[PDB]
């Protein structure tokens, strides 16, 4: 499988960074979809211990 | 009297000549028609000159580039006139947008994109325009942003690629996560086509639209939501007690600016 590794030019810009070289996703389709989305206003809540697994 | 009748005849004939020259400005005569609009004092009726410029940019979606190169020629020396033109185009764009006027908003965005490519309108104001068009993108406002971008995508992406990244991400979100149809779908597709093509089908400025030097131009920033003013009431003449002194001043300034 053709490996697609984008050599960077400078050490300035962030590591993970959309490269101009990559083709813009611009994924388009129909009115895309709707989900089995369990709307709020019923209830749900995160016990104020858990967090994004490591945000420090 | 004789001075008043002279001022009235001047206003009339000069205005007719300047309107003829503004509609006469070509690409093979951009410098020539600019020197003709300068040989008569384009600053004496700067309100009416910028008004002819705005009319050219609005009534012709295909001559906005010529009005733009003329605005650049006249603002790289006298930034106040092109500044008034920018304020007037900002008024016209906010009018077309806020009043749901497709044609006026489109024409004023054409003049503003031509300004941003001629390097007379700043990147923050174009950012504000694209953001206000893409705030609640429908077919109309997203397509307005798309028309603006089909011409001004080179300036924004080469001066501040942050604008390109923001535009692409916001487009992807508002056109892939909201109830948008084949209309906005194909507008986004045209956007992606222009982007990925590297802006070769629409550069910043074709030959003859940007010839001023690097820093020898004038890029003034007057915003959209900033309380600008049209100051186009000067398109109606005014008596001048010091027409002689100010006339000598303008004529010597035209000699020192050619």
């Amino acid at each position: 499988p053709n490996v697609v590794f984008i050599k960077t030019e400078d050490p300035d810009l962030p590591a993970f960074y959309f490269d101009p070289l990559i083709n813009p996703i611009s994924h388009r389709h129909s009115v895309k979809s709707q989900e089995p989305l369990p709307d709020d206003d019923e209830e749900f809540e995160l016990p104020e211990f858990v967090e994004p697994f490591l945000k420090d | 009297k004789n001075s008043l009748a002279y001022q009235r005849m001047s206003w009339e004939a000069l205005k007719k000549s300047i309107n003829g020259l503004i509609n006469k400005v070509n690409i093979s005569n951009i410098s020539i028609i600019i020197q003709e609009l300068l040989q008569e004092n384009i600053v004496r009726g700067r309100g009416l000159l910028s008004r002819s410029v705005l009319q050219a940019q609005s009534a012709s979606p295909i001559f906005t580039h010529v009005y733009a190169a003329l605005v650049a020629i006249i603002n790289s020396k006298f930034p106040q006139i092109g500044e008034l033109i920018l304020k007037r185009l900002i008024l016209n764009f906010r009018k077309g947008y806020r009043r749901n006027d497709k044609q006026l908003c489109l024409t004023a965005s054409k003049f503003v994109a031509h300004l941003i490519n001629q390097n007379v309108a700043h990147e923050v104001l174009c950012l504000e325009m694209l953001t206000l068009l893409l705030e609640r993108p429908t077919d109309d406002s997203v397509e307005v942003a798309i028309g603006f971008l089909k011409e001004c995508g080179l300036k924004l992406t080469q001066v501040s690629p942050r604008g390109i990244n923001a535009i692409f991400e916001r487009l992807r979100n508002i056109l892939h996560e909201s109830e948008i149809d084949k209309r906005v779908q194909y507008m986004i597709e045209v956007m992606f086509a222009v982007r990925k093509d590297g802006f070769k089908d629409h550069p910043i400025i074709l030959e003859g639209l940007d010839l001023v030097e690097e820093d020898d131009q004038f890029t003034h920033m007057l915003p959209l939501e900033d309380d600008y003013n049209p100051e186009d009431v000067l398109n109606v003449f005014k008596m001048d007690p010091n027409f002689m002194e100010n006339e000598e001043k303008y004529k010597a300034i035209k000699k020192e600016i050619l």
